[PDB]
């Protein structure tokens, strides 16, 4: 499975919108954060932003994260480079390339799906836990099409 | 930075001049080294990854203060009167 | 307590910063919320060296964030390890230096530096060794450049005696994207030869060829291309961060790798360099690091090493290693290579050696060489020059900002100056 | 009543003495914490420590060198590694930015703000001192702090202690390979300012001590901690007759008295006796005579410079174990008739023997159970042609001003660089007028 | 220490050398995945002939894969020990050589022999003692012979005073499966008269010979031939892998296999070859392992020693075997036979004896013939040469090209003069 069209027009502009809470009460100076999740699940990828009020505090901090892909299982440590690139090499010709069929090193990265955020779940987003607290209806509309869970009780934030 | 054998064993002190960093120290102000370093790598555990009423009553006598309700309690003596500060 | 303070200025240079810094917290075990989660000494010992403390350890990254449009702003902080970079240290812009050197120089450019080495002065305060500065600034484009060379300047002149390596992407023909390279650079040299003392050229298109013939990336991204870079940079300061034998120092390199004042125009180089595909077939032993750290392959730079002799190389290996190799391979890497090393300079590759190998290894060699045959690397800029001066094209948009005819000529003076030294010493 | 002082200056004196302290520690009963244990005992009695190693109350033992580094992180790893509770905390007297590999920068702009406190540091050692026997430098002909931190140390120290030995442990660098650039520069400037401050230069080099580990020691791979413990092998055993008793006793102004014939003429080397590796040591007779032909051999000399090319001034031996003495006689009658070591004509009697009744201690690691050695430090003629190997170098960097820059913009003058190489002409004259023969 | 370069070339040459390493692996104790899991410490004793080390114990052979096509670098790897060959030393390329030695030597081949050299360099260079080179080929067909023969070149030249075998397969009378096999043959054996130390030929008329009236199989496939050929491929070198008496290395086996310079062309056998269902009715020991080597039968080229006069023989055992039991026999062959062996010549027997036979096997022995039998074959692919050549037919390829009319001549007078020596030293 290389390829992007399939995504690319099945969920070409389908968007699931989660609303969600950070906790850092227990952080020095800190405290807790209102984060708005965007899947994409055209580009399997996703972006979170922070809502935050009048007269808040923190500057205009764009988005949270951006459009890549979430390592799940924790914050990963970068590799040296050539590691976590596409398809394995062998040799080059003499601009060329061979697609080795006995894929082996630093294949092993799992990474969040639709699957793996659902409703009532806390997830590691690069280190801090944030959980997820409501949805939007197009995430329920998608969320009974495909897995049929109805549950959309919301547990509320502060 | 960590290497004071961690624990609460005796080992804590990193020897004078120790130019290496003991995270969370030099955000506290007061002894010499030795003790500080201890109490500098403890701070990381931590996380890591009037006064009068009771038998110490009497205020003592021309106490630089206002004990509360002073202003309207004729009795016996600031002694016996501050017998009780937070009553 | 020798800190370092780094700069970032520039669309380019914000990227490999935020890839650097990655790996320098990838190497303290800093984590992308700031906490450190590491777990070994040697990692906090020396956090001074990019990472000063705060209340709870938040080791926030010494940076000075800078860009003329909030672009890379953005984009850099709602990265991953990007969510740490001090808030006040990001200082921002209102507009962008779209490619004009005049733009990021004696101009907009101009009326923020001020607002630039205001924190720099804070950063330098709160230090207490400042060992010096690293700029990663592309002497192509605009922000970058022009504002960066202000910046060098000006920090120069507050703190005389102090070190300057600028890793810059000096662009390569092959490659090119903004139709003002020739220009926009060439400026550059006249205000790094007299103001840098370090200069760590990188190529584009080069890493590239170190993305496709050594690595084996079907699609090379910029991420990788900035990772090589990036690699380079928390390689060179690896002595005044961890422990070891021959501690190189970011001043002892530049007094043994710089034989005239002005002659040090660098270029990098990392050692333990395969594919995914190969990974397990190599042997990481020091023999090998030399069989490519002295190739034209594992240069980041582009400009075939064999042109023209070096005149002073070095290298900084990092892992339990026995001198008795390093020594014999660099030795023999003389006698065999000869044709390749000026014979004015007995005795010309100098050898650190760390005592901790970088996360997921166990040795490391980063490359650092005062190549003659940079001497190509700016003489393209340079023949290019004359095509766009010659019918003074691409030039209105440049001298009607704050500029005039006369700069370009000092400018392309001291670039013949540059590539007119190294002919000479060419043949000792 | 017989103590000396050891000032280690530079990174690889830093090195060099880790490797002789931990050797002193494992020699005597002195333990990493700094009590000799209660129960154990060694040897020598409650005397025999008085030599480096100090006594306070209470029996909390502390050594009298100072180690001084113009940088840290090198004496950190000293500091914090196995033997943090021994050193005296100020003792160890590190700098705050590294000296950069300049002679300037060792002895011109940062050489004032440390050296009042290593002054001052052996004064109060000095305090403690019934007799001050001697100083033994240890430091790199390299690097800005193992040059100029010891070339701006040995005028002072003349200065305050003029009447006291002062010796050299030196890490020459190799005529053949080396580490860095500007070492010829480095080393001129630092021996031009410690000719007239040095008494006597034991000079040891790495690719020596490289190929001994590789054909002796049988390691194809040997590190600084393989050096500088041969290195400290040396150091002890030179340093052993105030520590203990034998039948010829040599004390460090017998070293002076009996090895440098002229006043200018100190340059030296040493070399040790079986560098033989466990595994392959019991096979092997292991006799005096063959360490005594093996010392002088011309393969486990400890500089690269070949001593059939020169003639012999002055060799003093340090036999250490059970040597009976006859056994040295017989051996120096077997050195005096070999034609492959020629002598000159004006030392009929060359060879100061001295005798120690004390085996080698064995570091837990590469050097095998011995129950014998012998130091042989000989002036010859052949340190001229290193002379000339690294002044070759010299002139060819100076012929197009190379590095000039950074010594002289940051203290330096262009002048001492001059005189400093019509020293170096001098030396090298001197030492043809002293190995040509008599012929008036 | 020494050391052999493997270096495979052409689909017949990959796929025979295929079947090598899984034997030398299965020999050595070597999973495909590189690890090892033996059951003798002796066994890993000189595995540095073949293997160079990596990390970890994931030992990799010292081979050199080439070929024009993809496709068949694409069937090594995936065949069963295909996790064991390095992807650097993995030298493909995007190109149809279409049977040609034209297109082997002077075209692309000659663009792709650069790359060849520079990884066959690396892993020369990479040795402590290297005493040789082992190129499996095909003498008939492309890039075999093209190819080939331009890198025994080019290695001969930058090696001059080492061993080199080349593992020749050698065209058959009775089929053909490639038109220009004389062309090709004649081509190539051009080059190996005057370059290689010693050259083993196999004839695949003969291994179907072998196949059928010894083996008694049923349909002979490809992989059984070359796993045939591969047990004396492996059984030259031995005494070099494991211990034992009279231990001959490859330069003892030239000396006492050479008489005479330019012939060196020999012949192979292996002679333990059991049919399944005679195999127990069998009483294995070195007379009739004798006898089973010295008939016409196991002669894996189809040149009939019975035809000529034997100049000289080796003969490597492998197993606990006694000497006399060896030296007698070793004797009453030429006592027996006398019409067979040459006269000037006396006593033409090397011995070699090896301590580790094979697995399962009790006792193996390896001939090495170099017989006056060669002419046969050398003789008819002169006149199948000049059938095909004095009408000029299936000449315009290589005449286009860039060859002329004068080259072949030159190859079929060089046919003729290895013709004269082989039969002049049997006619004494
Ligand atoms: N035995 C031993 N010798 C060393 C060691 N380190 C360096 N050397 C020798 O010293 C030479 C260069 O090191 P130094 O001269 O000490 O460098 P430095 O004096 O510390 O210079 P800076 O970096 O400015 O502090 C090398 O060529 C070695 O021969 C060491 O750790 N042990
Ligand atoms: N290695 C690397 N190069 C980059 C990156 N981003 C941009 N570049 C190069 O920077 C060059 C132009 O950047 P420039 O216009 O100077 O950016 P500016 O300094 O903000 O004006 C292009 O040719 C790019 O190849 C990056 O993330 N990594
Ligand atoms: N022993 C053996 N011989 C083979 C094998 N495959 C092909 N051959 C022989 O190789 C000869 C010609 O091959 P060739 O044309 O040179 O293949 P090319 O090198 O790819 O051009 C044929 O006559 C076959 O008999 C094999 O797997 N084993």
């Amino acid at each position: 499975s290389f390829d992007t069209l399939k995504q690319f027009l099945e969920y070409d502009r389908k968007v699931l919108r989660f609303f969600c809470l950070w906790d850092d009460s227990g952080s020095l100076f800190g405290d807790r954060r209102e984060l708005i999740l965007h899947y994409f699940l055209s580009d399997d990828t996703i972006e979170i932003k922070e809502v935050m009020p009048h007269n808040s505090g923190r500057d205009a901090m764009s988005l949270f994260l951006q459009r890549r892909k979430l390592p799940k299982y924790g914050p990963p440590g970068v590799y040296q480079p050539g590691q976590i690139a596409d398809r394995t090499v062998l040799n080059v010709y003499g601009y060329s390339y061979l697609l080795d069929k006995y894929k082996l090193g630093n294949l092993d990265q799992e990474f969040y799906k639709d699957s793996d955020l659902s409703i009532g779940t806390t997830i590691n987003v690069w280190g801090r836990k944030v959980l997820l607290c409501d949805c939007d209806e197009f995430t329920k509309t998608y969320y009974k099409t495909k897995y049929g869970i109805e549950n959309f009780t919301s547990i509320s934030c502060k | 930075s960590p290497y004071s054998m961690d624990d609460r064993d005796p080992r804590k002190f990193f020897m004078s001049g120790f130019t290496g960093y003991v995270p969370r120290a030099r955000f506290l102000f007061g002894s010499s080294f030795p003790v500080l370093s201890n109490q500098a790598l403890q701070e990381f555990d931590q996380m890591k990854s009037s006064r009068t009423y009771p038998h110490n009553l009497g205020l003592l006598p021309k106490y630089g203060g206002y004990v509360p309700g002073y202003k309207f309690q004729f009795g016996r003596t600031y002694g016996h009167l501050t017998h009780d500060a937070l009553g | 307590m020798r800190e370092i303070v780094h700069l970032q200025a520039g669309q380019c240079g914000n990227q490999i910063g935020a890839k650097f810094w990655e790996v320098i917290s990838d190497e303290h075990g800093i984590d992308p919320t700031g906490t450190y989660h590491g777990d070994s000494d040697l990692q906090l010992e020396r956090i001074n060296v990019y990472y000063n403390e705060a209340t709870g350890g938040k080791y926030v990254p010494r940076a000075v964030l800078v860009d003329l449009e909030p672009g890379t702003m953005d984009s850099v902080r709602s990265g991953p390890f990007g969510q740490i970079f001090r808030p006040d240290n990001f200082v921002f812009g209102q507009s962008g230096a779209g490619n004009n050197w005049a733009k990021g120089h004696y101009t907009e450019g101009a009326e923020l530096v001020d607002s630039v080495l205001d924190v720099v002065r804070k950063e330098a305060e709160s230090c207490d060794c400042l060992q010096g500065f690293q700029l990663t600034h592309s002497l192509g484009g605009g922000t970058g450049s022009g504002m960066g060379t202000l910046l060098i300047s000006k920090i120069r002149e507050e703190y005389p005696d102090r070190i300057m390596n600028t890793f810059s992407v000096v662009p390569s023909p092959k490659v090119s994207d903004t139709v003002v390279e020739p220009y926009n650079a060439t400026l550059s040299v006249h205000q790094l030869v007299e103001n840098t003392d370090e200069t760590y050229c990188i190529d584009n298109e080069a890493l590239y060829d170190i993305c496709f013939r050594t690595l084996k990336l079907t699609t090379p991204t910029y991420g990788d291309l900035n990772h090589l870079v990036s690699a380079t940079m928390s390689g060179v300061t690896t002595c005044l961060r961890f422990p070891g034998q021959l501690n190189a120092d970011l001043r002892k390199l530049a007094v043994n790798m710089v034989p005239f004042p002005r002659l040090h125009f660098f270029m990098p180089g990392f050692a333990p360099l395969t594919s995914r595909g190969s990974q397990q077939y190599r042997a990481l032993t020091v023999p090998e690091l030399t069989q490519q750290m002295f190739d034209a392959k594992n240069m980041m730079a582009a400009c075939d090493p064999r042109h023209g002799r070096y005149l002073t190389v070095a290298a900084v290996f990092r892992g339990r290693m026995s001198m008795k190799e390093v020594d014999e391979q660099m030795l023999n890497v003389q006698n065999k290579n000869s044709s390749y090393f000026v014979e004015w300079i007995p005795n010309n590759v100098k050898t650190a050696v760390c005592d901790i190998p970088p996360r997921g290894l166990k040795m490391s060699a980063t490359f650092i060489g005062n190549s003659t045959a940079i001497q190509e690397l700016f003489k393209r800029i340079s023949e290019q020059f004359t095509a766009m001066f010659r019918r003074k094209a691409f030039l209105h948009w440049y001298t009607g900002e704050g500029m005039d005819e006369m700069e370009f000529t000092e400018a392309e003076s001291n670039m013949n100056d540059l590539g007119n030294p190294v002919v000479t010493r060419g043949a000792c | 009543q017989r103590e000396c002082i050891s000032v280690h200056v530079g990174q690889a004196g830093v090195q060099i003495g880790n490797a002789c302290w931990e050797l002193y520690c494992l020699e005597h009963g002195i333990q990493p914490d700094g009590q000799m244990p209660s129960d154990k005992t060694i040897g020598g009695g409650d005397d025999s420590f008085n030599t480096f190693f100090s006594e306070t109350g209470a029996g909390k033992h502390v050594p009298r060198a100072v180690f001084v580094d113009l940088e840290p992180t090198v004496i950190d790893e000293v500091r914090t590694g196995t033997y943090r509770q021994l050193f005296h905390p100020e003792q160890l007297i590190t700098g705050k930015e590294d000296a950069a590999n300049n002679y300037a920068r060792g002895h011109y702009t940062i050489g004032k703000e440390l050296i009042d406190l290593v002054l001052d540091r052996i004064r109060k050692l000095a305090d403690q001192c019934t007799g001050l026997q001697g100083f033994l430098i240890f430091h790199s002909f390299g690097g800005g702090t193992g040059s100029g931190f010891t070339s701006l140390l040995m005028e002072r120290l003349s200065v305050d202690y003029g009447k006291k030995s002062k010796l050299e442990f030196s890490i020459y660098p190799a005529p053949q390979v080396s580490t860095a650039v500007v070492e010829p520069y480095n080393s001129i400037l630092t021996t031009h300012t410690t000719l007239e401050h040095s008494d006597c230069a034991f000079m040891v080099d790495n690719e020596a001590i490289y190929d001994i580990c590789r054909r002796n020691l049988d390691i194809e791979r040997p590190t600084y901690t393989n050096l500088n413990r041969l290195i400290s092998q040396i150091v002890s055993s030179i340093t052993a007759s105030l520590r203990f008793d034998g039948a010829l006793n040599v004390d460090l102004t017998e070293f002076q008295t009996n090895l440098v014939p002229y006043p200018r003429i100190h340059f030296p080397l040493a070399t040790y006796a079986p560098v033989i590796s466990a595994e392959k040591a019991y096979h092997e007779q292991l006799s005096v005579a063959e360490i005594t032909n093996a010392c002088f051999e011309p393969a486990n000399q400890m500089v690269k410079c070949d001593p059939r090319h020169g003639k012999y001034m002055a060799c003093c031996l340090l036999y250490r174990g059970d040597v009976v003495p006859k056994d040295v006689n017989a051996a120096i009658a077997a050195i005096k008739t070999k034609r492959s070591i020629q002598f000159v004509d004006w030392c009929p009697t060359g060879f100061k023997v001295g005798i120690n009744y004390q085996p080698p201690t064995v570091v837990p690691g590469d050097l095998a159970k011995v129950q014998r050695a012998v130091c042989m430090l000989s002036n010859t003629t052949a340190i001229a042609e290193a002379w000339a190997r690294l002044d070759h170098k010299f002139d060819l960097m100076y012929a197009k001003r190379a590095f000039v820059h950074w010594y002289v913009g940051e203290g330096m003058e262009e002048g001492e660089f001059s005189e400093a190489r019509e020293d170096m002409a001098a030396l090298e004259k001197d030492y043809e007028e002293v190995g040509m023969d008599s012929v008036e």
